């Protein structure tokens, strides 16, 4: 149909088409590709759908306002990474996803395959095989996080990467321990900074975000409406670890877990199968 | 920042 368009063997061919959305509001960039899979042996329209870009942590350290909390800081910061794709329209449905399963390694490659008459393969794995006609891949990050399918179904994706286990100067600690990144300051002229963990300390999705890479397969039976509509949502969970500096009995702290929920960037698209376009709605 | 800042 149009503009980067990939052979991929007798009578088939990938239409390669890309998206780039952000918001500075939501501190969120959806970088993705839309790949439609046109094999004259499948009865079935398929869009690979990649979602990568960038999800800001939006941690920060604040004085916390008002008499009693003079000596008590703030320190927002992300509990869980958010990643989805849901739709509505009777006409599409999910047929593969990736990850597919629960993936706590620090760095996560997998790849999805397709070969010729409609056949998907995936694999926990990059640089497998030369085998499949066209094959696309996720590679991503996770340093102290883990990645788990919180929602899977014919209709919606959704992913979590989530706080899991952190290493400290006192050894490793869990993502539930009320005491994680809190530290003594050093001087009573300590700034809400002070009150918390050095960026030495903290890994990167607590630092500074993600760099998603997911996978869903949206599946369309040829003939059916010439338009589907989806969202793609990228966000994150915030928690808030509070420090207060007693005078005598020292550092003191209490979490407020899942403090802010589904601060997230959500974006409507609109896949054309007749025409192998897609746009952004609103 | 959330007005925190």
């Amino acid at each position: 149909a149009n503009t980067n368009i990939e052979n991929i063997g007798d009578g088939a061919e990938v239409i390669k088409r890309t998206e780039d959305v952000s918001s500075k509001k939501w501190g969120v960039t959806q970088n993705v590709q839309f790949d439609f899979v046109k094999d004259k042996k499948y009865n079935k329209d398929a869009l690979i759908v990649k979602m990568q870009g960038f999800i800001n942590s939006r941690t920060s350290f604040s004085d916390v306002k008002g008499s009693g909390y003079e000596l008590t800081k703030r320190m927002i910061w992300p509990f869980q990474y958010n990643i989805g794709l849901t739709t509505k329209d009777p006409n599409v449905s999910l047929i593969n996803y990736l990850p597919k399963n629960k993936i706590e390694t620090t760095d996560v490659g997998q790849t999805l395959g397709y070969n010729i008459g409609g056949n998907f393969q995936s694999a926990p794995s990059i640089g497998g095989n030369g085998s499949f006609n066209y094959s696309k891949t996720i590679s991503y990050t996770q340093k102290s996080y883990v990645s788990e399918v919180d929602k899977q179904n014919s209709k919606s994706v959704k992913w979590g990467v989530k706080a899991n286990e952190f290493v400290t100067p006192d050894g490793k600690k869990s993502a539930h321990d009320r005491y994680l990144f809190v530290q003594s300051p050093n001087g009573p002229t300590g700034s809400a900074r002070e009150y918390f963990a050095p960026d030495n300390q903290l890994p990167p999705l607590v630092q500074s975000g993600f760099n998603p890479s997911f996978i869903t397969t949206l599946s369309h039976e040829k003939g059916s409406s010439d338009t589907s509509e989806f969202e793609i949502s990228y966000g994150r969970n915030l928690d808030i670890t509070y420090a207060t500096l007693f005078p005598r009995t020292g550092i003191y702290a209490e979490r407020k877990h899942n403090a802010f929920v589904n601060r997230n960037f959500v974006v409507r698209y609109e896949v054309n199968w007749k025409t192998h376009e897609i746009k952004v709605k609103g | 920042d959330y007005d925190y800042g």
